[PDB]
């Protein structure tokens, strides 16, 4: 009998491929994504500084009539 | 290894790559290709070992 190590009935595939999946998509969507969230944003900023800008009157207001 | 035989590699199907411009970027890749076809050797080396002797 023989006690060697040959490969015992054969050994399957080993890849080697340069496998990317290229995780993403294209850059048009991602100018769309951007320049959407990005005038969202500018759309709140907005409201929000023409809120403070009535209280502020309001502030004016209240130091016209505080001071005689 | 392709040119002169000095072993069993002339029965060992890879392909030694080859770079473009001479450039260290380009060897870098030339390296890393090299380390595939070392994989690929590792494989037909380990799919066609002969219990001959040692």
């Amino acid at each position: 009998v023989k006690q060697d190590m040959p490969p015992v009935g054969g050994y399957g595939p080993i890849d080697y491929k340069r496998n990317l999946p290229r995780r993403g998509l294209s850059g048009y969507s991602m100018f769309a994504v951007g320049i959407g969230a990005l005038l969202f944003g500018y759309w709140s900023m907005m409201r929000w500084n023409r809120e403070r800008r009535r209280l502020q009157i309001e502030d004016f207001e209240a130091r016209i009539a505080l001071m005689p | 290894r392709k040119t002169q035989p000095y072993d069993v590699y002339d029965q060992v199907e890879f392909d030694v790559p080859i770079g473009s411009r001479g450039d260290c970027y380009d060897r870098y890749l030339c390296r890393v290709e090299e380390m595939r076809q070392s994989i690929r050797i590792i494989s037909q080396c380990l799919n066609k070992m002969p219990p001959g002797e040692i």
